[PDB]
């Protein structure tokens, strides 16, 4: 039940529906857990003040007000917010995954608002009870200098750093007379304007004037100064301390009381707040979900629009089945599929496996209604590309080495929190599993492990008895190693400056190969159309102007990897010279690759070029004919005709980068083992043990980690521009059903 | 249904009207023949008692 | 379930709608009756009572 991801897409239907007004709600508890369900807004044009809804909206946003308010409160407290495991229970795919819940989200709003106010009015106390008790401690030791002397005196108290300068402006205000003597402050306290633990001194002051008083008043407290008053007397300060010590014990009381109260509650929200959040979020989603419909007195049935998978109607059937269970009310079927002049979406499926393959599908963008999807093309072509990339054996078992782990751990790692630099890691842990295990055999083939070879197969190649090196060597082959290259290319440049040549060409002929793959899937989805009308008429110049040319030059290229020349009086034509040939002579090849193929190429490059306007006149044509359309296929044929050429040259990076980690893997190797030869026991093994060590440390780092991260995205270059460019020729838009789904701290 | 529903929902809810606004109509009506009704048994009552 | 169904979930629907506000309709008219056994009533005693 489900689609072949070649031939097959997705088909779909939309409807217009008749649900009764009052299951609404009843219905969205059902149809919102997992419906493959989406709506046609017809509630368009419309301002919000012009819906019939606003009103729940603005409540629900009030408690979720109120829950970043208790988010808040929480957070600034050490209580540490429990997380029960009810959102596994929330969030999956299910039969009645979310059942239903009553009307008591009024309730919930309620208790809501009646919380607020309830914890607020508790906690706005501590703020001053605080201050109290530090002023009325402040005012005992104020007093506690009752034996220090020398309305008609001033009392107070000052921070020491400006008790030199405040004495000192005394001194010299009042003209030198005065009885100035303190006591400094043991164990200060804070302040009140900044909070903070500042040293302190506390004074004492007496004269005779009255306007001496005052001005001293006065003058106080411009600067950082409190004030205070104090019986003259010696008992009569110490019923003061006696009476204002009395009413202290309450103050240090009050805050342990609240305090108990507050984390006591505290512990019961606790556990019930979290769920509470996903759960209110869940009912202002439906709300808003099912608002989109049109309403009217009109009529006791709602008038809505959706747009519904057509694959599933049996099921859906099924779980309406519960609509007719309990909540029954005998109007089973709300689905009646008419028709449109719009094009319907495009969606499809996806897996756990293919997290990271799927997303790429369409982040370069959606195709249009039943258009192929490139599923397959992206789980496979990418990861080959990727490992053609580069294949040291080493690299790629390390890589995978991580994949397994990964892989294993996800029993886990699935629920744990993904690290930000985790998170598209864990996304798409089975994709580096295909690199690698493609990455090997890639360079199996290479016969490469550090810029090294075992000689697995035998291929025999011919020496003197003996040799002195400086000399160029000539070795004859009687039959090369029938599984990859064999171990004669590791010596001078000779070997590098074939295997270059040989590698060049199969990048090319492989880049072709996909690209008429990828083309091939043109008419697949025509035929699904049965649009064969005119459709085959643009697909014909397509293909024959790409094959007569590239085919031709790949079988020429084949033609003589199998026939020899040195055996042959011929000799062996250069890589590529039949190209200026084909265009300056009249058929003159002057190569002889074969003589009959001189009079024959000519006459297929004639026939290829000859329906160059052949698409230019099929437009106008059909009948009518309007402008835009012939400018569209001007552009068309002339933006193919230059992207088939464009997508041949581009082929030529795959071998680029893998000739340049080949070199950067084989210097790397030079410049650490060398070295690391060092021959010494009794502090040439330390020296071996630190370069080891290093070598590992580049070569896990930056020998693979920039390497991969630039051939990952230049596979998605060579996929995306050489197949998508004429294979997404057309765009869907997504289809994304409501669900249900966790949330967290955030703003 | 649309090529069915548009008429047979209409039936239901405009005779829905009809009939309510029949009851409102019999009971404006009704208060006219309970203001009649006050009359007639002024009209005959007023008379009785000095027939007796 | 069975496409030809369709018209049966409107006519029923619109049958049941039809009788709910019939019986409302129906009490309805008790109501005009009630009402005008207390305008009837009110109104014969304020009369009557000077008329004695």
């Amino acid at each position: 039940e489900k689609e072949e991801a070649i031939f097959r897409s997705a088909e779909m239907a939309l409807v217009q529906f008749y649900i009764p007004q009052e299951i609404s709600r009843d219905s969205a508890y059902t149809l919102g857990q997992l419906g493959l369900v989406q709506f046609r807004d017809l509630n368009s044009k419309v301002r919000a003040f012009q819906r019939t809804f606003v009103n729940e909206i603005r409540r629900l946003d009030n408690v979720e007000r109120q829950y970043r308010y208790f988010y808040s409160l929480l957070k600034k407290h050490d209580i540490k917010l429990y997380e029960g495991d009810t959102d596994k229970y929330l969030d999956g795919s299910g039969e009645l995954y979310v059942p239903p819940s009553g009307s008591v989200i009024d309730d919930y709003v309620r208790n809501a608002s009646y919380l607020e106010e309830r914890l607020i009015q508790m906690e706005d106390a501590t703020d001053q009870i605080e201050v109290q008790k530090n002023d009325l401690e402040q005012y005992r030791f104020i007093l506690q200098s009752g034996d220090e002397f020398f309305v008609n005196y001033v009392t107070g108290v000052i921070a020491r750093d400006k008790v030199a300068t405040l004495e000192q402006i005394l001194w010299r205000v009042l003209r030198g007379n005065l009885f100035f003597k303190t006591v400094e402050i043991e164990q200060p306290v804070y302040d009140v304007k900044t909070r903070e633990y500042k040293h302190k001194n506390a004074f004492i002051v007496f004269s005779h004037g009255d306007l001496i008083i005052k001005r001293i008043r006065k003058i106080a407290e411009s600067l950082d100064a409190n004030l205070y008053d104090v019986d003259s007397s010696n008992e009569g300060r110490s019923q003061q301390l006696a009476k204002v010590n009395k009413n202290l014990s309450d103050l240090y009381t009050v805050l342990k009381t609240t305090s108990t109260t507050l984390e006591s509650e505290l512990y019961a929200i606790a556990k019930e707040l979290d769920s509470w959040f996903q759960d209110v979020t869940r009912e202002k989603a439906i709300f808003e979900i099912l608002n989109k419909s049109n309403y009217d007195t009109n009529r006791k049935i709602l008038i809505a629009e959706g747009w519904i998978p057509r694959d599933e109607l049996a099921t859906l059937q099924a779980r309406l089945g519960e609509m007719i269970a309990r909540l029954g009310i005998d109007v089973p079927s709300i689905i009646q599929v008419l028709d449109t002049n719009h094009t319907p979406p495009t969606f499809h499926r996806t897996n756990k496996f293919t997290a990271g393959f799927q997303s790429i599908c369409d982040c370069y963008g959606i195709a249009q209604y039943r258009e192929i999807n490139a599923g397959l093309p992206t789980i496979v072509t990418f990861p080959f590309m990727f490992a053609i990339m580069f294949g040291d054996m080493g690299h790629g078992f390390l890589m995978t080495l991580a994949a397994l782990s990964l892989v294993l751990n996800e029993k886990k790692i699935n629920k744990m929190k993904r690290g930000e630099i985790f998170d598209m890691a864990f996304t798409g842990r089975y994709i580096i599993l295909l690199m690698g295990v493609f990455s090997m055999y890639t360079g199996f083939l290479y016969n490469d492990i550090f810029s090294k070879t075992m000689t697995i197969f035998k291929s025999g190649w011919k020496w003197p008895d003996h040799w002195k090196k400086g000399e160029s060597i000539t070795a004859t082959s009687v039959g090369t190693y029938p599984i990859g290259l064999d171990w004669a290319w590791h010596g001078t440049e000779n070997a590098l400056l074939f295997s270059n040549s040989y590698k060049m060409k199969l990048s090319i002929l492989m880049g072709f190969i996909h690209m008429t793959y990828s083309y091939f899937f043109s008419l697949a989805n025509h035929l699904y159309f049965n649009s064969m009308i005119d459709i085959i008429g643009n697909f014909i110049p397509g293909l024959l102007f790409m094959q007569g040319i590239f085919g031709y030059l790949s079988v020429c290229i084949v033609y003589k990897w199998a026939v020899d020349w040195v055996k042959d009086g011929k000799p062996a034509p250069g890589l590529l010279n039949m190209l200026i040939n084909m265009f300056l002579s009249p058929g003159t090849i002057d190569d002889e690759l074969y003589p009959h193929q001189a009079k024959v190429q000519v006459f297929l490059l004639l026939m290829a070029l000859v329906c160059i306007p052949w698409l230019l006149l099929v437009k106008p044509l059909h009948f009518e004919d309007f402008g835009d359309i012939m400018i569209h296929q001007v552009i068309h044929t002339i933006e193919f005709c230059l992207n088939c050429v464009s997508h041949t040259a581009s082929y030529l990076r795959l071998w680029a980068l893998s000739l340049a980690h080949a070199q950067l893997s084989s210097v790397l190797w030079t410049m650490t083992i060398q070295i690391a030869f060092g021959f010494r026991g009794f502090v040439g093994v330390f020296m071996t043990v630190a370069l080891f060590a290093m070598w590992f440390a580049l070569t896990c780092a930056v020998l693979v980690l920039m390497e991969g991260t630039s051939a990952m995205l230049h596979s998605l270059r060579l996929h995306w521009v050489e197949s998508m460019s004429k294979f997404f020729v057309g765009e869907g838009l997504p289809y994304e059903p409501f669900a249900f789904e966790y949330k967290d701290m955030e703003v | 249904s649309q090529k069915n529903g548009i008429a047979t929902l209409l039936q239901a809810e405009k005779e829905a009207h009809e009939i309510v606004s029949k009851a409102r109509k019999y009971r404006q009506d009704k208060l006219k023949q309970a203001k009649t009704d006050a009359a007639k048994e002024i009209d005959s009552y007023k008379i009785q008692k000095d027939k007796e | 379930l069975t496409p030809n169904q369709v018209n049966d979930e409107l006519n029923k629907m619109q049958a049941f709608i039809r009788k709910e506000a019939e019986e409302k309709a129906k009490e309805i008219q008790l109501k005009a009756d009630q009402e005008y056994e207390i305008e009837k009533t009110n109104i014969v005693r304020n009369e009557t009572n000077n008329i004695d």
